[PDB]
DNA sequence: TCTCCAGGCACGTGTCAGATATATACATCCTGTGCA
DNA sequence: TGCACAGGATGTATATATCTGACACGTGCCTGGAGAC
């Protein structure tokens, strides 16, 4: 039984903001990223760490876009775009979602099934982190 | 226009219990309590500053009566209370 | 202008006689303009605008006072609905006095549903009526109900009914019919049930019915056709059904027959993160990545 | 005074129950952004590019 | 994998086909060329519709190039790219590229239409 | 994870090995606007960038995440009254019709909202939680619009003496509940007024608890038929 | 003591908690009847 | 005369459907607390 953090929504603000010597050899070039996500009956907003802002834009995500943070490993799902604005301008074969339901921060109960190899290779070769 | 003070002491029991709900007889209880305390409070430091020949009310005559008044360890809570929120105030520079 | 003033005519005789009358025509060739018909002419007959309560499910009070207003607008309209304060407003437009009949009265016709005959039982035990209408008295059929109860408190002297299909046959579901038609002559359940079988039940209630079936006008309302579709049980609905079968939970049963997340909603398929990392035991929320082994070297 | 009172009660009341009575499209598009990025426009007579 | 390589799998896919004359094209991108997003407009002898591109639609326009009269053809589920030929035949141009294509006509009817493919 | 107790280095080492900052760099890219910023505001000329966007794009884009959101199209396989129900809903708005739907639970028509939104449809709806100005304005939309398509109903409230004209097509989802109740469903649909063929479709899964009252119903009929 | 603006008051509107009702199949309990 | 088996009656179980019912939030306003001398 897994329990899962998780940080979900509609992303309708991505501001970053910038470091005073970008070219300082050390450190990112951004400090922070300011995410607002909007779910239905809430909303909050996340300043983000730059290690986290690797794997959301990795995926590809945009103003409009419903996406899904899981707080355990630092992974990110782009579930697809919002069908609150239009829908047939596009060109992508994009899918449309509604809101998630309930609060953007969340807890969830999860059964997994799992054998002992698995984790045994799981940990020979490691992926899964944001690391390098 | 009437005088209460359930704003504030609703605040403060959304700072601890965020999910308990109020019967407005609770209210007329607390705020007669409230009323009732600062009524001791205040004449028996008007009484000691008469005793010491004073025209001034400050920290130090509610202090005695603060003493005076409350059991010993809520004294001192309530003194310590007092004296960290007085060099807060105070502290306006 | 079509053979429901037949009926009317037949009910007004029965009220003539002194009975309470009897209508349990299934729904679609449209009672209430019959009944809005019978209170025209019973009008036209002794020169009555006064009160009239009538008893009608909250579904159809909205229809019903819209086709009030839209067939005969003579007739004053007091309805009953909404909060306590409007309630105590129209407590306040109904104070009749000396009774009998008034010709500026703003109480024509008003309306009630159940719920609120149950709830406001002691504001209505006064007042006593002259024509009380139970439109679709289907839900009437419990001895128990409190609704019946207080229903049976009225001091009207009438107790015409409106229903749709009255043949629930639950053997005290007749008996209550025939108690709230006839209060004095119909009070034991037993001498009802002491005193073949098919042929008398006929001849019990053969002079208060009267036989109306659908298919004797042109039959342009669709002719309706019953189409049955059968299924088959796919592999999750069949491992849940023969789960419950082991257990045995009708409701249950139902609930997965319909649809299998009822009972468990399908969740995010993703990998089990052999993590620890900071976790909160419960104007913005920081979060910083944090996710480490739990294996330490 | 009292009867014009009574009758301003009675309209009100009558209000409220008249009241009582009587009374109880295309999707916008997706906002484009485009700061801080060079454009190309590529038009029915003429091409142009917009650097930075 | 040789047992494995012997077993074949029969897809069914819902596509929808684009066929019409391109009037504007709006790109943007970024400095480094690496984050581009635009606005196609296309039309065909009855209707006008502006559409939103991505990564893969540019890259697919910025090859093979297509110069604003073009009578082109897109796949949405297999993201193709065709172009058909040039209409208008536009006097004025430059000296570098060929563009050479033949002379088709502008297509009529429907902008858009549902195809099934396996 | 390796950790040393009581030493810094160690910490200041792992961090700039796990989070080499020239690396991540080369495994992502700068936002847009940050580059204007230093391209423009700083004088920053684009050679002396860092090294940005070399991680290689997925197949898809279902490849780029292992995370998989529960479908929609499996939501609608795993029911086969659903399944069936979509199949003639097909041909139905094919056809061009209004159609009524009845249900005997909450989540029943919850759910068949998410359908209808997944699909687009018209539909509006009216149950027990609807308040009573509601049940005026959405029939008066339903008798008047005729771009609307799908009306979800209860049984008690959307089929006692409503006027429902305006449909003949009505869907009977599971309601197997009572033979009079049912009876008089489509007695608010069945009325005068129709101006074309009324079919009622009633839709019902095999070998099952359905069969265990099915027949119990029919009995009923048969009874309250004969007497 | 002069000035001045926003804090806390006063008055509206929606949203999860209790209450009758359907309902049929299953399980258990009570009662009648036949047998040793 | 007592006991065991079978049949009927009734409780119930859990999701409904209506359906209120008493609670928490979004706008005015004015006057009294705060700044300055």
């Amino acid at each position: 039984k897994e329990t899962k953090e998780v940080y979900e929504g509609e992303v309708t603000e991505l501001t970053p903001e910038d470091a005073e010597n970008p070219l300082g050899g050390y450190g990112k070039t951004i400090s922070h990223v300011i995410v607002g996500l909007k779910s239905a009956k809430g909303t909050k907003t996340l300043r983000l760490d730059p290690t986290i802002y690797e794997s959301i834009q990795r995926e590809k995500v945009s103003i409009g876009d419903v996406i899904y943070i899981e707080a355990n490993t630092g992974a990110v799902k782009r579930v697809g775009r919002s069908d609150a604005y239009a829908t047939e301008f596009d060109l992508e074969t994009e899918e449309y979602v509604p809101l998630p339901k309930g609060e953007v921060h969340k807890k969830k109960e999860i059964v997994q099934d799992v054998t002992l190899h698995d984790l045994d290779v799981a940990n020979a070769r490691p992926q899964g982190g944001q690391d390098v | 226009r009437k005088e209460t003070y359930s704003s504030y002491i609703y605040k403060v029991l959304k700072q601890t219990h965020p999910d308990t709900g109020i019967s407005q007889k609770s209210m007329s209880i607390l705020n007669s309590f409230v009323n009732d305390i600062f009524e001791r409070i205040a004449t028996e430091a008007s009484k000691l500053a008469a005793y010491n020949k004073k025209s001034t009310i400050s920290a130090r005559e509610i202090q005695t009566a603060v003493r005076l008044i409350l059991p010993g360890e809520l004294a001192k809570h309530a003194v310590s209370e007092g004296t960290r929120a007085v060099t807060k105030y105070s502290s306006s520079t | 202008k079509e053979y429901q003033l037949k009926g009317l005519n037949w009910l007004a005789n029965l009220y003539d006689q002194g009975i309470n009358g009897i209508l349990a025509d299934e729904m679609g060739l449209g009672k209430t303009v019959q009944s809005i018909s019978v209170l025209a002419h019973l009008a036209e007959n002794h020169n009555i605008w006064g009160p009239f309560l009538v008893v009608t499910p909250a579904s159809t009070l909205h229809n019903w006072v819209n086709e009030i207003s839209k067939f005969l607008p003579q007739f004053k309209i007091l309805p009953y609905w909404g909060n306590a304060n409007d309630r105590k407003v129209l407590r306040k437009f109904w104070d009749r006095k000396n009774l009998r009949y008034n010709k500026n009265a703003p109480f024509h016709v008003m309306v009630t549903s159940y719920q609120m005959v149950v709830t406001d039982a002691n504001y209505l035990q006064k007042m006593k009526w002259q024509y009380m209408i139970l439109d679709e008295a289907q839900a009437i059929k419990s001895s128990q109900s409190s609704r019946w109860k207080n229903l049976l408190s009225f001091h009207c002297r009438n107790r015409l009914l409106l229903t749709g299909t009255p043949i629930q046959n639950s053997m005290q579901e007749l008996w209550a019919l025939l108690h709230f038609i006839m209060p004095s002559l119909f009070d034991s359940h037993d001498e009802f049930n002491e005193w073949q079988q098919l042929r008398r039940l006929h001849m019990i209630l053969k002079p208060f019915m009267l036989r109306r079936v659908k298919k004797n006008v042109q039959s342009e309302l669709g002719d309706k056709i019953e189409i049955d579709v059968l299924c088959d049980l796919t592999q999750r609905q069949a491992k849940l059904y023969q789960v419950l079968k082991s257990q045995i939970a009708v409701m249950q049963f139902r609930k997965v027959c319909n649809h299998p997340d009822l009972f468990e909603r399908a969740d995010v398929d993703s990998p089990f993160s052999f993590t620890t990392f900071g976790k909160t035991t419960s104007k913005f929320t920081d979060l910083i990545y944090s996710s480490r082994n739990p294996i330490k070297y | 005074e009292k009867r014009l009172e009574e009758e301003k009660q009675d309209t009100i009341n009558k209000l409220l129950k008249k009241r009582a009575g009587k009374s109880r499209f295309v999707k916008p598009r997706r906002p484009y952004n485009s700061e801080g990025m060079t454009r190309i426009l590529r038009r029915y007579e003429e091409d142009l590019f917009c650097t930075f | 994998q040789a047992f494995r390589k012997s077993i074949g799998i029969k897809i069914k896919e819902e596509t929808e086909l684009i066929e019409g004359e391109v009037v504007e094209i709006q790109i943007d991108r970024s400095i480094t060329g690496g984050h581009k997003q635009g606005k196609l407009t296309i039309k065909t002898t009855d209707m006008e519709t502006i559409y939103e591109l991505g990564n893969k639609m540019i890259d697919g326009l910025t090859k093979e190039k297509v110069l604003a009269g073009d009578v082109i053809s897109i796949d949405k589920a297999s993201g193709k790219i065709t172009k058909l030929g040039r209409s208008f035949a536009r006097s004025r141009d430059y000296d570098a590229m060929g563009a050479d294509t033949r002379f088709v006509q502008c297509p009529e009817g429907e902008l858009q239409k549902r195809k099934t493919v396996v | 994870t390796i950790e040393v107790l009581g030493s810094s280095h160690v910490t200041n080492s792992i961090n700039n090995e796990l989070f080499d900052p020239l690396i991540s760099q080369a495994l992502s890219d700068i936002p847009a606007i940050t580059q204007y910023n230093m391209h423009v505001k700083k004088g920053i000329p684009v050679e002396d960038f860092p090294k940005t966007g070399l991680f290689p794009e997925p197949l898809n884009k279902n490849f780029s995440s292992n995370i998989s959101m529960p479908s929609m199209d499996r939501f609608i396989t795993e029911s086969a009254k659903l399944r069936k129900l979509d199949e003639l809903l097909v041909k139905l708005k094919s056809e061009g019709h209004r159609v009524l739907i009845y249900f005997q639970m909450t989540k029943m028509m919850d759910l068949m909202e998410e359908y209808l939104t997944y699909r687009q449809y018209n539909h509006i709806r009216l149950d027990g939680s609807s308040k009573l100005e509601d049940r005026r304005d959405l029939v008066h939309d339903w008798q008047t619009n005729p771009e609307i398509f799908v009306f979800l109903l209860s049984t008690r409230a959307g089929g006692l003496g409503i006027n429902l004209t305006a449909a003949d097509t009505v869907i009977f989802y599971d309601s197997d509940w009572n033979p009079t109740i049912d009876s008089q469903a489509m007695d608010r649909a069945h009325r005068l007024g129709q101006t074309r063929q009324v079919t009622v479709y009633r839709l019902l899964v095999r070998g099952t608890i359905e069969e265990r009252m099915r027949d119990r119903a029919k009995q009923k009929e048969q009874v309250q038929q004969v007497v």
